[PDB]
């Protein structure tokens, strides 16, 4: 609850006064990293046809992926396209 | 002083009158939404002082469809930004339309729609967003937003 | 003092250079349009003072077609945004593209296309909106419209 | 001391983080894209003064597609706006998302993608655009922008 | 006319000085309550897949309905799609 | 080379003292009438769907046109169609394929 040179550890969050370091609720927010923010990154949330794979950690997002039966790619990082894997067509 | 307001989605973040009203934004400020000189009610925006306002929202339609048995497929997202006023009904400012695709092999659809104008606004004067087929809107933040600012 | 405007398409409320340049814009204040220090003419902005302006169109494509026999079917839906300098030729700013569906199943479009930016312009200067498939723009004031405003 | 910015792609007039980050607009003083109290780098505005900001940007997916064989031609053309602050990763603020036809009789696809919104940033935060599908990117400097003003 | 208390009845706006109360153009403009718009809302215009159950009079506006074969629906109001009537498909 | 009333030759832009024209760079950019442009027009660079009839010129864009088998005309000038194979059933090429026209089809007469 106070910040080591300005920053706040990961997990945390600045003060508007700029005084201590308040940690962010549990899947709900975040900080992976040494901040500053005056907020801390909302977490992601899956969705049908997703299947959570970890926890929106307090020091990590949520992580999702496809269904079983559908994957993603680097070009279509916004839908799940119908060995197929997570990550790439049969 | 600054007459200006963005307000997104809830539901959270992205992985890393005509239709119906969206009442869902955040009325709060975080990271992603604000509101100045100007306020949230019930998904509408409340106009403090009166003058041009330029208006837009965006509104993300994704689904993962299944050509369904008993019913039609085809889709009209539309999004409409309608204004009360001193006067008893609602009054559509803007509107924007979309079709889903016809083809019987659509696996899916992604459809942000986004739009938006100059008005004259005066006090008390309140506008909100509505849509069809609202079971198929995104609301993580970055996909669905609305907001307005004044000009002069 | 404020310098904005946006007029919509004449032909009444919604149910409750290449193209071809659309004309049918209002040019007076309206419950949905108004021109404040920037007039119409001939379907054209004209700008009084210089500066940065963001100008924008919403343009709505709507159809229900019928597949036409011994003929291609498909469509480019473009919305150009041009402007007249003191030079000659119009010179294009912006345009936004669409193509209707290629399903042999399609009743109908709707294509609704906004496009906005920001593009320093001159006293006198004068801009306008062009469009491809104009027989299939919606008219009405709140399905298309022109606006631009300054910004600074 | 008027803040905003325009800046075009790159590649020639048109005819008379997730995805990858487009790092090819203009940059230097033309006659359709400047910069005011605002500079590029690597592809990124940079933040001068703080304040709230409507950010835009329109991005052209237009190809001229073959239904492929070993292969699925869906295609998810989405256009992500990024800002770079005092935080070690990337933070996205709008995302706008549209899909190709279905249809295996699709012979080539057009469709303009813009977005715009107001967000608060902080002196030297930087923001810029990504895209999927950068291969299908048109950057004529009237298809494809980048910009944002000052607004409070 | 004038208004009462700052309002005009349906069939009028109000002037902008705020003293008088203008008509609404038949088959043009109406409005359907008191008000102090300063423009009679534009009356729709029926379309080429639409009827005219009734015309536009000051007070009252249009009424166009989907013709007989297709329909309309409140996710479905842009267009008319083909026991069917013009409000419920079959 | 001189400002003729505050107005430039083809080929050239005005600065931004007035004082002097400047010439476009051929094959980057333009301009095909007399102005005061601070900045000459760019140059249009052709398509994979094109081929460049004509270059880019310092007082003339350049041209690009359609492919061979290829059309753009009125209302789709964004991008070239494919000219149909054969007519629809009972007409008859009236026209042939060309960078500005599909093929042309009528009924039978006689
Ligand atoms: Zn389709």
């Amino acid at each position: 609850s106070s910040p080591s040179e300005g920053l706040c550890p990961p997990g945390h969050h600045i003060s508007e006064d700029g005084r201590d370091c308040i940690s962010c609720k549990y899947g709900q927010d975040y900080s992976t990293h040494w901040n500053d923010l005056l907020f801390c990154l909302r977490c992601t949330r899956c969705d049908s046809g997703e299947v959570e794979l970890s926890p929106c950690t307090t020091t990590r997002n949520t992580v999702c992926q496809c269904e079983e039966g559908t994957f993603r790619e680097e070009d279509s990082p916004e839908m799940c396209r119908k060995d197929c894997t997570p990550w790439s067509d049969i | 002083q600054r007459v200006a307001a963005h307000i997104t989605g809830t539901r959270g973040r992205s992985n890393t009158a005509l239709g119906r009203k969206i009442n869902s934004w955040e009325s709060s400020r975080s990271g992603h939404s604000f509101l100045s000189n100007l306020h949230l009610r019930n998904g509408e925006l409340v106009i403090h002082e009166k003058g041009f306002y330029y208006i837009y929202s965006q509104t993300y339609f994704r689904f993962q469809e299944e050509i369904k048995e008993n019913t039609k497929n085809d889709k009209q997202m539309v999004q409409y930004i309608y204004k009360y006023t001193s006067y008893p009904d609602p009054i559509l400012l803007m509107k924007s339309a979309r079709n889903s695709c016809w083809s019987k092999d659509a696996e899916y659809g992604l459809y942000s729609i986004y739009q938006g104008g100059i008005f004259e606004l005066k006090e008390n004067d309140r506008i909100f967003v509505s849509v069809t087929n609202e079971h198929l809107i995104d609301m993580d933040h970055e996909a669905s937003f609305f907001g307005a600012f004044l000009v002069g």
